[PDB]
């Protein structure tokens, strides 16, 4: 039953709002934790990449107005309004599909990977759908990542990412559910 | 570095307007299309074709660069080269001279590391330099067509791991995965590595001659005596079809190395897990934590496609392939058509009992064999309707019929039974009815040969009949026959997957058995390479004296648990695992006493006394059995204490003793001839940045991570497979989440009070 | 090892050489100057390679 280790591992929030998602892609969530528990992964990564990248007044990262925006994790009704206004805002293109995280910096749209192998090969795949709309972050389970050169995450937040991947990998393969 | 020119050639590509449109249309997939597209005719008869252009002037083909600008045009009147430049390449071609004057007056190349790059190849010549060579012997030699390994390995593995142990080595970054059964060759690696890193010769030969030195070369060959790599690499001057030739070879032990202790292995963790309740619990939980030399028994019963029987019982465990066969007792039978239902009946026998059967129902034929001899069967419904076997050893042409005999389940046999056949194994279990039948004819053979009868023996050339004695014959034993023509080996190439049974029998998918527990080999022998137990229970399989040692070891590595349960004062530190191994050493019908004695002594340190620190560790393994006392309530007495074997086998209470002695002023604790003195969080620095990654290093250990500075790169090997790059910390996860939760629940809330019309600030 | 991927072949070997570039100017092999002109050179490599035609010289 792993319905069980994902009210233990994840938090409170982020179940509500995961079920939320899928309530909105007409779906049953207690008949497909399959789905439910990446849905909940890829929408923690999304917060972790945020987190703790902050931005300085003038304009510059560092450690402690925030570096990134989280659009996953809201309802389609405001995503939409979210990032349609900050494409306008800042001057580009709204890009054809949601998109997961916006970059103040860079003023780019980012959509979230995560994968189970190679994390070149899941990159490819987003290529495929997404031609160069957003930049795309690639984290895997057993390692891996792919990042663009001119992306703004620092060594400290790959850690947290990989970190908390793994240590869910190990923690599925222990209890057997990998 | 070389990066940046490659992508200025790149650029110079995407100036060509075709090979644009090549890298543009073509995939990756297509990329190994691509490469082997060619022009040309591929002419016949290509060794026509070499004489032809070797007497011809220029036909060898030049790759272009500064080595080969080196070579001059001419030499004493001899044309090396042309200059007629091809438009595509702007390139050259060059004559057979032109090789030879290379070898002549070219410059010097570094060949460093040029042995360890070929090692392969040359251990051959090592091991025909020191081999000595034997006596001839011309007589006829029965040759079987058997399956082999043609070439010796450093390490059998499939091709699917050692392509990832050979990415590992070569191309790092390339590998990918890091899998789970691949980097524990990490010895392998880290030596492959620093040998083949000077070099400077082209990769794509590296991993092929590390291909050599990892896969299996196997093929069918006539063989006779010895079966291994190292042998059969010579076969052709080893021996031919009317003659032999004796060999002793560079003998540093491989092949059979692994393939004979991995034998043993299984065997004898079969042996102590078959006694115990549940076997299967514990053939896991042992053979999980067994070792060969270094590597686990999962990875050495996988890669290698050998194995008896216990092999391929301890494989079924793990969970892997073992080899599509079928096997009774010693017999063997690989089905070649048929299929039966095993359907139960209460089935009358000769003696006059009842036992309840299974019978194998429909017509069926069977390729079998039984030691040295091999042969085919074909039976029915209780019936063997015809036997086939070739002159061999008499020993084993006889079991094989017997066998056979016994697996038709032919009414003859049934009704030839005499007597009681209340037969057990080695843990005192009942034998399941057929495999009780097996042992009985086996012994009693001549029962059977009467009641069979005889007939008339096939009038073809190449056969003759049998009877009682095993002997040529003009009658012959009802469906058996014998043939002069030699038969093929074994040969069982296909594998497939099976489950298992609680008591070690092996199920194919259909619903019937193949593989029982009851058919392994008694025979024992020796591990070649040094098998390490690291769980308790198999410390039984030891000597005496060894087992005294793995004993004292224990308990000088847990004296913190044990001393602080002797505080406590409860019977449940006396059952721990270790101690009911040690009670194999004492003898039975002494046992219980020396407990009684052992508890009342240390009863007697925890009450009146302070601790001692020797003797409670001397007479602590005593205390498992239950306690014997004396008839009026008190317990028994001892100074010594004897164990099996006798002599030197004994413990003293008071003081010293071989096994065991105490120095108090010095505090030394000698231990069977070894001396053992007596005197006397960072898990959170735990960022997984990227992957194994050879700038940084080796793998360092905890005591060299706390002096690194924060933010900074390191290698660590973390737990069950994972070679990992890792960075120090530089809050912690929970409380960061629900703040970026924050953040976005302030974004909504103004976004809402924009749907209104309204603003926060 | 025969590679797999359904995209291109310039397309990987363009998003290879950025990160052996990406690579190399964090470990120390290329300097900002050279680095700086690989990323210039690719992006170049880049609109070349999601035109359809002609290669657009320029002066």
């Amino acid at each position: 039953s792993m319905d069980t280790f994902i009210t233990r591992n994840f938090q409170t929030t982020i179940i509500q709002k995961a079920k939320n998602t899928m309530a909105e892609f007409s779906e049953d969530p207690e008949l497909q934790p399959a789905m439910l528990f990446n849905i909940c992964v890829h929408l923690e990564v999304c917060y972790v990449i945020s987190d703790m990248n902050f931005l300085d007044e003038e304009g510059k990262a560092y450690t402690a107005r925030p570096q990134y925006e989280v659009i996953e994790g809201m309802p389609r009704t405001i995503a939409w309004m979210v990032q349609r206004s900050l494409a306008q805002e800042h001057g580009i293109e709204t890009p054809k599909y949601l998109a997961d995280l916006f970059d103040y910096k860079t003023k780019r749209f980012i959509e979230v990977g995560i994968t189970k192998g190679l994390a070149d090969d899941y990159f490819w795949k987003k290529k495929e759908k997404l031609g160069n709309s957003m930049e795309l972050m690639i984290f895997s389970y057993n390692q891996d990542y792919s990042l663009s050169n001119e992306s703004s995450l620092d060594e400290e937040g790959k850690g947290r990412v990989l970190s908390r991947l793994t240590e869910l990998q190990a923690e599925l393969s222990l209890k057997n559910l990998w | 570095a070389m990066t940046l020119a490659k992508i200025e050639l790149l650029k110079q590509l995407l100036r060509d307007n075709e090979a644009k449109t090549v890298l543009k249309q073509t995939t990756v997939d297509q990329y190994n299309i691509i490469r082997k597209f060619n022009t040309s005719r591929i002419e016949k008869n290509p060794s026509l074709r070499m004489k032809w252009a070797m007497c011809s002037n220029f036909p060898l083909a030049l790759t272009k660069g500064d080595m080969a600008n080196r070579i001059p045009l001419e030499y004493k009147g001899i044309q090396l080269k042309t200059n007629a430049e091809d438009i595509g390449t702007k390139g050259q071609m060059c004559s057979i001279a032109a090789v030879t004057w290379w070898n002549t007056y070219g410059p010097i190349g570094d060949t460093e590391g040029f042995e360890r790059v070929y090692e392969s190849f040359f251990l051959r010549k090592m091991r025909l330099d020191n081999a000595t060579w034997g006596r001839i012997t011309f007589g006829p030699v029965e040759r079987v067509r058997k399956r082999v390994l043609l070439n010796p390995l450093t390490k059998e593995m499939p091709p699917d791991e050692a392509s990832n142990v050979i990415m590992e080595i070569l191309f790092p970054k390339e590998a990918g995965i890091p899998r789970e059964s691949t980097w524990i060759h990490r010895e392998l690696i880290k030596e492959k590595r620093e040998k083949l890193k000077g070099t400077m010769i082209t990769p794509i030969v590296l991993a092929y001659m590390l291909e050599r030195e990892l896969v299996a070369r196997r093929r069918f060959l006539p063989v006779a005596g010895a079966t291994s790599a190292e042998f059969i690499e010579m076969l052709h001057c080893l021996q031919g079809e009317n003659w032999r030739q004796i060999y002793h070879p560079g003998g540093n032990k491989l092949t059979e190395s692994r393939s004979q202790s991995m034998i043993v292995a299984c065997r004898k963790i079969i042996r102590r897990s078959i006694v115990a309740s549940n076997p299967l619990e514990l053939a896991v939980e042992i053979a999980n934590k067994t070792v060969i030399d270094t590597e686990p028994l999962k990875s050495c019963l996988a890669a290698i496609d050998g194995g008896d029987v216990a092999c391929d019982i301890i494989r079924a465990a793990l969970g892997l392939k073992i080899r599509q066969r079928q096997r009774f007792g010693r017999l063997e039978l690989k089905r070649i058509s048929g299929r039966g239902f095993k359907n139960d009946e209460e089935i009358l026998i000769g003696n006059g009992t009842i036992q309840k059967i299974g019978i194998w129902d429909g017509e069926e034929e069977f390729h079998v064999r039984c030691g040295e001899c091999r042969g085919i069967l074909k039976k029915s419904k209780m019936k063997l309707e015809k036997l086939l076997i070739n002159s061999a050893k008499k020993e084993d042409m006889r079991d094989l019929i017997i066998l056979c005999m016994v697996f038709s389940q032919d009414t003859r046999m049934f009704q030839g039974v005499r007597g009681e056949i209340n037969f057990l194994n080695r843990a005192g279990q009942l034998l399941s009815p057929m495999y009780q039948l097996q042992r009985y004819f086996l012994n009693r053979s001549n029962d059977l040969f009467d009641q069979w009868g005889y007939e008339e023996s096939p009038k073809a050339s190449e056969l003759h009949g049998i009877n009682e004695s095993m002997n040529a014959s003009d009658y012959t034993l009802k469906g058996v026959v014998v043939t002069r023509n030699v038969i093929d080996d074994f040969s069982s190439t296909e594998t497939e997957k099976v489950s298992i049974t609680k008591n070690l029998s092996l199920i194919k998918r259909t619903g019937e058995v193949i593989m029982g527990a009851n058919d392994v080999s008694e025979l024992e022998s020796q591990a070649q390479l040094m098998i390490t137990y690291d769980t308790p229970k198999m410390w039984e399989m030891g000597t005496t004296k060894e087992l005294v040692q793995n004993t004292y070891q224990w308990v000088l590595k847990n004296l913190v648990t044990l001393k602080a349960q002797f505080l406590l004062g409860k019977e449940d530190m006396f059952q721990w695992d270790a101690f009911e191994a040690f009670e194999s050493i004492i003898p039975q019908k002494m046992a219980g006493q020396y407990s009684g004695f052992a508890r009342a002594v240390l009863k007697q340190m925890r009450d009146q006394e302070v601790m001692k620190t020797d003797q409670f560790i001397k007479l602590l393994p005593f205390c498992f059995s239950p306690p014997k006392l004396r008839s009026n309530g008190e317990p028994y007495q001892f100074l010594k204490l004897v164990l099996k074997g006798g002599g030197e086998n004994f413990i003293e209470v008071r003081k010293g003793s071989p096994l065991f002695s105490y120095n108090p002023q010095t505090e030394v604790l000698t231990i069977c001839g070894r001396m053992m003195s007596l005197k006397g969080a960072v898990l959170a620095g735990f960022l997984v940045s990227g992957k194994y990654d050879p700038d940084l290093g080796d793998f360092k250990t905890i005591e060299e991570l706390e002096k690194l500075k924060p933010g900074e790169k390191a290698n660590i090997l973390l737990y069950q497979g994972k070679p990992v790059k890792v960075v120090k910390r530089k809050s912690a996860l929970s409380n960061d989440i629900s703040q970026g939760i924050k953040r976005q629940r302030m974004t909504v809330e103004s976004m809402g009070w924009a749907l209104s019309g309204w603003s926060h600030p | 090892r025969k590679p797999v991927g359904q995209h291109s072949m310039l397309e990987a070997m363009a998003h290879r050489l950025r990160m052996d570039a990406r690579l190399d100017y964090e470990s120390g092999r290329m300097s900002k100057d050279d680095f700086e002109k690989a990323m210039a050179h690719l992006g170049e490599i880049g609109y070349i390679g999601s035109g359809s035609g002609e290669n657009l010289y320029f002066q």
